[PDB]
């Protein structure tokens, strides 16, 4: 409490009733003539202290301020996700005990919790007397933290097989009643004096003051505390990973970056939407990493929902491309083989799903997009992404990008693989979402509608009758074929279905619309009339959109009031127009109903009635963004 | 698990009394084990006679034929040391004692009783490395210069040396001449051991009643006074049961023998079931499993709650730490079990609540104890188990004149004369609230001067805290009112007040009975509830955008009833920590997110009835600009 | 008697609550999920899409008078309750056991 060290490298005085020793130290920094005046041993001490203060990011007094360029540079292989070089450091032989301490933390990160536990023990056994104390004190803490990760880890893995029961018995009889609250109180006389800043690490909840400052953000908010808070994230986070602390893996730290990044994103959103008079948050690489790792996918969804990431831009996009291609090759090499540390798989798959989900917004190259799309389609494991969820992620990766024909080749390869896997007549096709492989075909038709598949053409040159699933699946993959093989699949022509011409035939096919299906609609509606004196909206919309061509519909007024709402808009009683009926229609319809005036002004009055009376915001958004 | 219970049923009075003394001495933390050779030799550790055997092998050649008495265990090495010298003697010492033998479970059972000190006569590294595997720093004090550099107050006193500093005969006590003039080679270790023995409860384990250390200490305790010391215990694990004349003689010598062979049935070689037999009899005596009488559970509950009859309100997340992690006390009056490996004493207590016939079965003093505990549990808002739930009508009723704003009646209470020290404590808090900070400071001082010895401790501990808090309100208040003489007086009075050691210096009874009253001597203590407010703001803020009109239970009400638990705890026990800014931020942030939260659940359209106490809390713990911004967003 | 789980997702006017249907449209163990993709590419003109399960897709011709509906937890045939939620709501599939919200 002789100074207040603020997070920009600027030091102010507080209660230094003394010489002003740091002020004299900075005077010794700039002045060259003063450094000659000292003695040689204190000159070398001055150089070591100089390297200290330049390294830890404290540059000057607050008297002489200036270009306060603040930038975090985490020099730790565990943070960036470089899992290869970590392994290559582990199997190398160490010639120092401090190299062992890092090596231990690295294979703590890789899910190799047993060998890291033992290496935490050997450092304690072999650096006890006096190195500095720090690689005897911290390694004992890290052994207890990795004990808590193993013990809590096998709690719910059982209630698939993480560790042997002998090791669980050994660490139970070893760490039986470990009290951490007296470890520093039992460190010797030199350690307690020189390192009475290293005692919060032996404390359970220690990251809570910064939380209370986040409330000052959320409460009643030039320069602001925003940047300060962000540079405090970048101070705590940098302190854990660079001194190789295993306290990063617990849930206190995860809640910390969760809450902190949540309120800075919502905060910069809030300052962006202070616009009721007067018509930044640049999101560098480290923020892309922190969102990809310390969130879950549902968190990133909710950051898309409330705050809007349209305004948010992304920089350093080449290293973002390097992190993404690193995730792609790592999930590739982990699932081109039998390699599965179950623990490391769980933590890595959280980072991987979140990273690609949040990699919608960044821009990539062609070969990088090829690598991520290939790893997302082929080598990505099951039970985490289903084939509709893969369409969500891939749809994100292809929405804001113009598809450069190589992704069309890769998705074509995935379609060939799905066609070669629907041969067995037991295939399930999960994607409980409702999205299926027909949508992959629709995506290709959305970007390159003139695409012809070669191997699917050959497969439809070899489907006689025998493989029924493969026929039906390839029928849902209709428009990407060649005409002769197309007719060869159209050996099995449709049935007398109506909306199972849509549900059974989910490939459009109103472009090919037979005249007897007008007649079949006539037959259907006259049976519904003779049974009416004793699905539907789809063809009512089809008559309203004028995709079909028949004037038989006019004599069928009264069977369905939706159908009455779409056949005759002028003679429709808008007094009995049910509102519900407006949330189930998409933009093409809600966007061509506004084209029909007799409909449009009546639904303007009833939507003003429901928005004014109730408090719906679906009807409010339809009242704002499509109609008027 | 059943046989040990049956052994507890078949124990006589005396042994049971001894077990009660031991579990008392552990639960205060005054328990000091005096272990020996026996607890080490079940780790297959090299015993001393084998060393004497190999010494005889290099001394007289051929093996010795028959008996080894006492002094041959000292003389045959001594002869060896005078013939072959230091170095070769160290050689056999290395070759025999460079071992890596594992740790017995009886070292674990010793280290499960929370010992203050551990005294020993071994030469191993078993029990200290067992402590390094644990977290309990016992400063291993083996030599005289280890005493002056002792870094803790929990010792590990190897009173004959260790081979920690080399396998040499200089550092350990092995030969006849070494045990002879011991008290002029190691004068300080014995002073510390006799100090610990005089100030604790010494329990012998691992010895036989012929051991020279035991009879040496018994010579010293016969040199002492009669009523000064405490009679030590002696766990006896011998193959033969103890005889009656050895019993009469050694009980009159000063020990208190608990035998292990006359308590269970065992064999001639099965030591470990007798060590674990009596030692686990101590441990499951701590685990309350032997408590089965209804009278006993009343004794237990009254033993843990009759401290708290002085306080006006007790939080639910403090009563969780009275019965330490045996239940989870949730804020609706419903109690669930968590880690109660025992009788289920609270379940039996609620069975004693509804059943009228059971209340007659108890004794009269425990009937009145039952009525006092009954008034406790109805007052603090804990009504029943979570098995029998029902109409959980929860309502806060703060009975404090400072909360409601009744400033008139406060004054009228202050100028009235008080006839109790607890009326003074309230009276002090009231004129702390009225801005009369000087007279409240002095009345905080007079209670300390005049309730010091033993009222309950609470109106000596809390009033000292409240004096320091009103000092911090005066000192921070004149920063940005009072005469300068009073500022000088409280500056020379409260000059370097450390609050972080006040409870650590409260006596033995206060630290045990009120180890829920130590967060009040801590600066930031209201921060866990803050982290729960983020669970609100997180993904139960994720349901407005989907229109989910759900109608279930949420943590919202729980959070609100946690406001109404902390707030009620401060005002009703008259705590001046309400006036600071941590508490103001607490109700600010908490009410902000509950108002925005109920707004959020209201606008999921694609209650929050606001009673009197919420009107008060908004009017007092906000500023006007806050209430504006609650009108805005 | 399981109203403590009844949610009324009302962008698509459903009642997301885990029942297990027994149908006549004759099968057993049925449960329903629904989409919310209004930006669907070539997948009719509707926002939602039912994906009927029979321990897997049934691969759809559907009228479905409801025959037996049982709650998962207390098993409490909630038949009439489901009928009540069909007596008010004029959308297909009132009880839909999950909603994806694309």
């Amino acid at each position: 409490y002789d100074y207040h060290f603020e997070v920009n490298g600027t030091v102010v005085r507080h209660k230094n009733k003394g010489f002003g020793y740091m002020e004299r130290f900075f005077e010794l920094k700039e002045s060259c003539d003063e450094r000659s005046k000292l003695s040689k041993k204190q000159y070398e001490r001055f150089n070591a202290l100089f390297n200290f203060f330049e390294k830890n990011g404290v540059i000057c007094m607050a008297k002489d301020a200036g270009t306060l360029n603040t930038s975090i540079e985490i020099n730790s292989l565990a943070y960036h996700g470089k899992y290869d070089v970590m392994k290559k450091f582990i199997e190398e032989q160490s010639v120092s005990i401090e190299d062992d301490y890092k090596k231990a933390f690295f294979l703590a990160c890789l899910g190799r919790w047993e060998e890291s536990y033992d290496l935490y023990s050997n450092i304690i056994l072999n650096s006890i007397d006096e190195s500095n104390g720090c690689v005897y004190y911290l390694s004992q803490i890290n052994r207890y933290r990795i004990y808590q990760s193993i013990t809590q880890a096998v709690t719910q893995f059982n209630g698939y097989k993480p560790f042997t029961d002998e090791f669980l018995a050994r660490i139970e009889r070893e760490m039986t009643n470990f009290n951490i609250d007296d470890l520093f109180n039992g460190m010797p006389f030199e350690f307690q004096k020189k390192y009475k800043i290293l005692e919060f690490l032996s404390d359970n909840q220690f990251l809570y003051d910064d939380t209370v400052k986040l409330f000052e953000l959320t409460n009643k908010v030039g320069m602001s505390s925003d940047i300060v808070v962000l540079l405090r994230l970048y101070d705590n986070l940098r302190f854990l990973y660079e001194n190789c602390l295993w306290s990063v893996s617990f849930h206190e730290f995860h809640q910390y970056i969760r809450n902190s990044m949540s309120l800075l994103i919502e905060k910069a959103e809030y300052e962006r939407t202070r616009d009721i008079d007067e018509l930044g948050f640049f999101m560098e690489y480290y923020d892309f990493v922190n969102i990809s790792r310390h969130f879950k996918i549902d968190d990133i969804k909710n950051l898309e929902r409330s705050c809007s990431i349209d305004k948010i831009r992304f920089g350093e996009q080449e290293k973002i491309e390097e992190y993404l291609v690193g995730i792609a090759e790592e999930i590739t090499k982990q699932f081109s083989a039998n390699g599965m540390n179950v623990v490391f798989y769980t933590q890595f798959i959280s980072e991987a799903k979140a990273a690609l989900y949040f990699a919608k917004y960044v821009k990539l190259s062609e070969e990088g997009l090829g690598k991520i799309v290939k790893a997302l389609l082929f080598y990505f494991p099951e039970r985490d992404l289903d084939i509709g969820k893969r369409y969500v992620w891939l749809e994100r990766l292809t929405k804001c990008n113009e598809l450069p024909k190589s992704i069309i080749s890769i998705i074509d390869d995935f379609l060939v693989l799905q066609a070669e896997k629907h041969i067995d007549q037991n295939y399930s096709e999960v994607s409980s979402n409702g999205l299926y492989s027909r949508d992959y075909g629709a995506l290709i038709k959305h970007f390159e509608k003139n695409f012809i598949s070669k191997r699917l053409s050959e497969i439809t040159l070899c489907l006689t009758q025998d493989k029924q699933k493969q026929i039906d699946f390839l029928f849902k993959l209709l428009p990407l074929l060649s005409t002769n093989a197309k007719s060869h699949l159209l050996s099995f022509k449709s049935v007398e279905n109506i909306n199972d011409l849509m549900n059974g035939i989910r490939i459009g096919l109103i472009d090919e619309f037979t005249p007897e299906h007008e007649e079949l609609i006539i037959e259907y509606l006259e049976t519904r009339k003779v049974n009416y004196i004793v699905y539907m909206s789809t063809f009512g919309i089809w008559y309203f959109l004028e995709e079909i061509n028949n004037s038989k519909m006019e004599e069928f007024i009264g069977m369905d009031d939706q159908y009455d709402f779409f056949v005759d808009p002028e003679n429709f009683d808008y007094k009995k127009f049910i509102p519900s009926w407006l949330k189930n229609y998409n933009d093409k319809l809600l966007g061509k109903i506004a084209g029909n005036k007799h409909m449009k002004h009546h639904v303007i009055e009833v939507l003003k009635e429901r928005v004014k009376n109730s408090n719906d915001k679906r009807y409010l958004e339809i009242l704002m963004n499509y109609f008027i | 698990g059943e046989k040990l219970k049956e052994v507890f049923l078949m124990l006589d009075n005396n042994v049971v009394e001894c077990i009660k003394e031991i579990t008392e001495s552990s639960r205060n933390g005054k328990l000091v084990f005096f272990v020996g050779a026996g607890v080490s030799t079940l780790s297959d550790y090299p015993q001393w006679w084998r060393l004497v055997d190999k010494y005889h092998e290099e001394l007289y050649g051929s093996p010795k034929k028959g008996n080894y008495s006492s002094d041959e265990y000292l003389r045959i090495p001594q002869i060896f040391y005078n013939v072959k010298g230091e170095m070769a003697f160290d050689g056999i010492l290395k070759d025999f004692f460079q071992v890596d033998k594992p740790t017995n479970p009886i070292h674990d059972k010793i280290l499960a009783m929370n010992p203050a000190h551990v005294i020993t006569t071994n030469y191993d590294n078993l029990i200290d490395t067992a402590c390094w595997k644990r977290g309990k720093y016992f400063s291993v004090i083996s030599a005289e210069e280890d005493v002056a550099n002792a870094t803790s107050s929990r010792y590990l006193l190897k009173v004959h040396g260790d081979f920690r500093k080399g396998f040499k005969g200089e550092n350990v006590v092995l030969k006849e001449d070494d045990y002879l003039n011991y008290d002029q080679n190691y004068p300080l270790i014995s002073n510390l051991m006799k100090t610990i023995i005089a100030t604790h409860t010494i329990v012998f384990i691992g010895y036989g009643l012929g051991d020279y250390n035991i009879n040496m200490l018994l010579n010293w305790v016969r040199k002492l006074q009669k009523d000064s010391f405490h009679k030590p215990f002696f766990i006896r694990t011998d193959p033969s049961p103890i005889e009656n004349e050895t019993l009469i003689y050694y009980e009159n010598k000063g020990l208190r023998i608990i035998d292990a062979a006359s308590l269970i049935d065992s064999n001639e070689y099965d030591y470990l079931e007798r060590y674990s037999a009596v030692m686990d009899l101590l441990i499951e005596s701590q685990e309350n499993k032997f408590i089965t009488k209804d009278d006993e559970v009343i004794d237990y509950i009254y033993g843990k709650i009759s401290p708290l009859f002085a306080l006006q309100y007790i939080r639910k997340i403090d009563l969780k730490h009275v019965f330490e992690y045996d239940y989870h006390f949730e804020v609706n009056g419903t109690v669930v079990r968590h880690k109660n490996k025992g009788f289920g004493y609270m379940e039996r207590f609620f069975e004693l609540k509804e059943s009228c016939d059971e209340r007659s079965k108890l004794s009269k003093k425990q009937y009145e104890r039952f009525n006092a505990l009954f008034n406790f549990f109805e007052k603090n808002g804990v009504i029943c188990m979570a098995k029998d739930a029902g109409t959980l009508n929860t309502s806060i009723e703060i009975n404090s004149l400072a909360y409601h704003g009744k400033y008139d009646v406060m004054k009228k209470f202050i100028e009235e004369q008080s006839v109790s020290i607890e009326d003074d404590y309230k009276k002090a808090f009231f004129l702390a609230c009225l801005g009369r900070w000087e007279e409240s400071y002095d009345l905080y001082s007079n209670i300390i001067l005049n309730s010091i010895d033993e009222s309950n401790g609470c109106v000596y501990y809390l009033s000292q805290i409240n004096r320091y808090r009103i000092y911090q309100s005066i000192t921070q208040a004149v920063t940005q009112p009072f005469t300068d003489e009073f500022l000088a007086r409280i500056e020379r009075e409260m000059t370097n007040f450390n609050i972080d050691d006040l409870f650590n210096g409260m006596p033995f009874e206060f630290q045990k009975k009120y180890k829920i009253l130590e967060f009040l001597s801590d600066n930031q203590f209201l921060y866990d509830d803050t982290v729960k407010l983020f669970e609100l703001t997180n993904k139960v803020r994720s349901e407005m955008s989907e229109g989910s009109y759900s109608f279930g239970m949420s943590s919202d009400i729980v959070v609100l009833l946690r406001l109404y638990d902390n707030l009620r705890f401060l005002y009703e026990n008259c705590l001046w920590s309400v006036s600071f800014h941590e508490f103001h931020q607490y109700i600010r942030n908490s009410m902000s997110l509950l108002i925005e939260k109920a707004e959020y659940e209201r606008t999921r359209d694609i209650g929050f009835f606001m009673e009197y106490y919420d009107f008060v809390n908004i009017s007092r713990h906000f500023k006007i600009d806050d209430i504006k911004n609650l009108e805005r967003s | 008697g399981a109203t403590h789980d009844l949610v009324y997702h009302s962008k698509i006017n459903t009642f997301v609550w885990d029942v297990e249907f027994d149908i006549v449209l004759e099968l057993n163990k049925c449960y329903f999920v629904k989409c919310f993709n209004p930006y669907r590419i070539n997948g009719d003109f509707a926002v939602s899409s039912i994906d009927i399960f029979s321990e897997g897709k049934r691969l759809l011709e559907f009228n479905f008078k409801i025959t037996k509906a049982v709650h998962v937890a207390t098993s409490k045939d909630v038949t009439e309750i489901v009928l009540h939620l069909s007596e008010r709501i004029s959308s297909p599939f009132p009880i839909v056991k999950e909603v994806v919200y694309l």
